[PDB]
């Protein structure tokens, strides 16, 4: 009965972009980091901007423990490449 | 460019893998241009970092 | 730059206490399961009580890329060979 109520990561839009292949919040790119994700009932990532800032989550229903390292190492991986900070 | 471990612009040293706190760049108080100066010297033994 | 707000998991107290080698929520366990994370501002992971289900979340300034991915793997493990089912 182990469950993950969230997973939330927060951004700008212009790293998001970076990060999308240039594309904006809504949509996730297929060339981007946020594609690939195991789809346990629909999109597993969700992303969406407000004032600014995006939020980008692990979908309700497909927030298991690979999903979530998956992300994790694709953030970092994402940050190093390029240059962008991964603050904790 | 800024030194090594501080954080400015343009900066190229900063840590990557680990938090991090720019360092000092001048004293506070009523020290003075030249005493206001920051250096700071590190004393280490081979392990304390990893390349 | 990229960080997260929420990395919370949600599980009962038997199971906690299962995982926390049978101490209860407000304490871990030098040797369970929860323990051994990277201390970056503190304890690494803070877990609370209420109404029977017991609330695990990585503190505010301990949320980098490994912590949650060590916190992930290590769930998953302790669920797997302890048979508790990691139902997200």
């Amino acid at each position: 009965a182990i469950t993950c109520t969230a997973c939330t990561f927060t951004m700008t839009d212009a790293e998001f972009a970076i990060l999308n292949e240039g594309v904006a919040a809504p949509t996730i790119d297929p060339r981007g980091s946020f594609a690939g994700l195991q789809s346990l009932s629909g999109a597993p990532i969700t992303a969406s901007a407000s004032a600014g800032t995006t939020t980008v989550v692990v979908a309700a229903s497909n927030r298991n423990d690979a999903n979530i390292r998956t992300l994790a190492q694709r953030l970092r991986r994402a940050a190093q490449a390029n240059r962008i900070t991964f603050t904790a | 460019i800024p030194t090594p471990g501080v954080s400015g612009a343009g900066a190229l040293h900063l840590p990557t893998q680990d938090v991090f706190t720019s360092l000092p760049t001048a004293f506070t108080g009523a020290n003075t241009g030249l005493a206001a100066q920051v250096i700071t010297t590190l004393m280490c033994h081979s392990d304390w970092a990893v390349m």
